[PDB]
RNA sequence: UUGACAUUGUGAAGAGACAUAGUUUCUUUACUUAUUCAAUGAAGCGGAGCUGGAAUUAUUUUCCACGUUCUAGCAUUCAAGGUCCCUCGGGGCUGAUCCGGUU
RNA sequence: GAUGGGGAAGCUCCGUUUCAAAGGCCUAGGCCACCAUCGAAAGGGAAUCCGGUUAAGAUUCCGGAACCUGG
């Protein structure tokens, strides 16, 4: 018995994917990890003003890692807090990253660390 | 040539972003075809490239909670919120859309199906309508005067709407210059001016 | 076997039994798609003798072109 | 109870919305289920040579039962039975006596369409079922004639599939007898006079008399309106 | 544009010929399944009685089925009721006559 | 402008709901409706303003004060 006469395909059962051989055989490393997505720091005089007067790092970031990434190897790496992050595609084909740091951490201080000033 | 160009439609093409939409009578279903079904004229708005203007009437599905609205093609003398009736007993009132075969000869309708389906192919420019002349029991077919003057004969199940097209006497005013024919042109379709 | 009468039946095209069986199937085949896949070969014994075989790997398919 | 109150409906044909129905008779089918009706209603419309529609006159319930029943004593040895037969061969005609004589005869049903026909006109054959329902019709209709000539008695039973299921097989086409038992011999002997009565001595005038027509519900009413 | 050839099938009746057995060839008129056109989220198609009536012949002729016309709103929850079963509530009939290629 | 289909020897043409079995919601059981997609930095749109800052950036950066969305 029927109350339509509109007739449709019965929603039939579906059967889940079992291949019998992986797909690839090896699952692929991490594309962009934390040192991956920070290729280089940025020394330029601007750069080196807004560390003490802005308290915001300059950092050379590759074109695939986006903020989320970026705030995530920052913290990572140097176990520092984040307060924002902002991001630009330099005219030379690179992707320069301004990280802000929070009042409890310096950048002086981790510009020091790291090894540049 | 022009005439030869006009086959490949492509600036011919019909403005019809303007156009209210397609004019067509109630479909004929059960509810019609054997009762009648009551319909409130909402609005009448005038239609673009179109000189009779149209009225929006709203009827509910039979078969569903819900309204369904038509666009009938206004015939003189309605009214905003009249209702209308569209069936094999409606009655011979203007406004209502009845079988060729129910009304009696001699009456005016517009917009009188050619088949029985069609939802209104004849008497749909304004001012015009047909007139019923005869009828014929026998293989039941409707003797009727199209607005041409030529004399048709169609089945009676054919539906009409009593009376004449609205927005008789448009053409009886001099247009007094190409502006207006231009304007009128603009909505209708690209075929003006008319070159030699 | 069933071959000679078969293949002797399917030469009398003209004959009532075959002219309407050929009737019927060209209104069966009108109806489906213009290139479609017949679950079984019409003609056992022509299939045999174009080299088919009854069994896997083998694909009979109907199809009509315009005249 | 005075809380609950009638709420007659009045649906009519100009008022209140209708309720559910049923409409299987209106319903949109898949294009091949309309294509499988039209061709079945095409099938019975159109006057059908003689040869056609000598099918479609089927073995009676009881007789087909009968014969069918009686099939079933001779079905043909089974995958398990044949290695258990197999087995036995390779353990007593090897290590006993009696090459390929330590099985006793073999009686079973004869079901190839090819193995059936080279059994006639031999001929052999002692009963013949023909299937009414194989789509590539050609390739049954010279049975009832072949077997006619042959005075091999033959029955045009209802289902190709049930015999395939009487000889462990999808579908069969065919089904017939060789040997059998002698203590069946009076059964045999009761089916084939029955089954000769039913088709072989009827299939002589019934090769006249064109099929097929007979006319729809709608135009069946119609007609019968007119002659009123 | 036009004559022929295949799609072109199936009934009834009228006329020339087979052989005073009975089969064919033409003509006239009919049916559809071939084929074509149009519509529909394929919903009321055909028939029959109708619980009906209006309406008259001799037996049941004919009409519809018999839920809508002072008004610019409303009509939706397996529909309420009755009915019989298993109670907070769930299930069959009716409400909504039966049978049979969407029109 | 594909898909379902219909043409074309063929590169490919027609067509966007048309003669498709065309998919999406409640707790194993029920219920609901006809179509892909692209197409505007001048059409519609969900939200920010003030002061200052570079040799070159801001309604984006800083100091201040709000708004829109999802949980």
């Amino acid at each position: 018995v029927r109350t339509s006469a509109t007739f449709r395909l019965p929603k039939t059962l579906k059967l889940a994917r079992a291949p019998k051989y992986a797909s690839k055989a090896v699952p692929h490393y991490n594309r962009l990890d934390s040192y991956k997505v920070i290729e280089q720091p940025i020394t330029s005089e601007t750069a080196m003003k807004k560390v003490e007067d802005g308290n915001i790092l300059v950092f050379q970031v590759s074109m695939k890692a986006n903020k989320y990434q970026i705030k995530k190897a920052v913290k990572e790496l140097y176990e520092v807090d984040v307060l924002k992050v902002n991001t630009l595609v330099r005219p030379n084909g690179t992707k320069k990253a301004y990280v802000r740091l929070t009042a409890d951490y310096d950048a002086l201080d981790i510009a020091n660390r790291i090894g540049y000033i | 040539i022009r005439n030869q160009r006009k086959g490949a439609g492509s600036i011919f093409t019909s403005h019809t972003r303007l156009r209210q939409g397609a004019a067509k009578l109630r479909t004929l279903d059960y509810a019609e075809r054997h009762g009648y079904i009551r319909g409130i004229v909402k609005q009448i708005v005038h239609d673009s490239g179109r000189g009779a203007p149209l009225a929006k009437v709203v009827f509910r599905d039979p078969y569903k909670y819900r309204l369904r609205e038509e666009i009938f093609i206004a015939n003189e003398g309605v009214h905003t919120g009249q209702f209308i009736y569209a069936g094999k007993k409606a009655s011979l009132n203007v406004g209502n859309v009845l079988p060729l075969g129910s009304v009696p000869e001699g009456t005016i309708v517009s917009n009188v199906e050619e088949k029985p389906g069609d939802r209104g192919a004849l008497a749909r420019a304004s001012g015009n309508y047909v007139i019923i002349i005869g009828h014929n029991p026998d293989e039941n077919k409707t003797r009727v005067r199209l607005p041409s003057g030529a004399k048709k004969v169609i089945s009676s199940d054919a539906r009409g709407v009593i009376g004449v097209i609205a927005g008789g006497g448009r053409v009886d005013k001099p247009l007094l210059k190409a502006g207006r024919a231009f304007h009128k042109y603009r909505l209708k379709r690209n075929s003006w001016p008319k070159t030699r | 076997g069933a071959y000679k009468y078969l293949e002797e039946l399917q030469r009398k095209k003209q004959s009532d039994v075959l002219r309407f069986l050929q009737r019927v199937r060209v209104w069966e085949y009108r109806q489906k798609n213009v290139i479609h896949r017949a679950a079984r070969p019409t003609r056992p014994d022509k299939a045999r003798r174009l080299g088919y075989k009854a069994k896997q790997g083998f694909v009979i398919y109907r199809v009509r072109v315009r005249r | 109870n005075p809380l609950t109150h009638s709420t007659p409906k009045n649906f009519g044909i100009g008022q209140a919305v209708q309720p559910k129905r049923n409409l299987s008779r209106y319903v949109k089918w898949p294009e091949y289920v309309r294509v499988q009706r039209q061709k079945k209603i095409l099938s019975i419309r159109l006057k059908v040579p003689p040869t056609i529609a000598q099918f479609q006159y089927t073995l009676d319930r009881n007789t087909a039962a009968e014969t069918f029943k009686l099939f079933n004593k001779y079905r043909p040895e089974t995958a398990a039975e044949k290695k258990e037969r197999l087995t036995k061969e390779a353990a007593a005609v090897a290590e006993g006596k009696s090459k390929q004589d330590a099985s006793p005869k073999p009686y079973a049903v004869k079901y190839g369409l090819n193995h059936v026909v080279a059994l006639i006109e031999n001929k052999k054959a002692k009963l013949v079922l023909i299937a009414n329902d194989v789509d590539p019709i050609e390739l049954v209709v010279f049975l009832p004639a072949l077997c006619k000539k042959m005075g091999v008695p033959y029955a045009i039973v209802k289902g190709k599939a049930r015999l395939g299921t009487l000889v462990n097989q999808k579908t069969s086409a065919v089904a017939a007898l060789t040997e059998v038992r002698a203590e069946d011999e009076a059964a045999l002997a009761k089916l084939v006079s029955t089954i000769d009565a039913n088709f072989a001595d009827k299939y002589d005038e019934v090769k006249k008399h064109w099929g097929g027509g007979i006319l729809g519900n709608k135009a069946q009413a119609k007609m019968d309106k007119r002659a009123k």
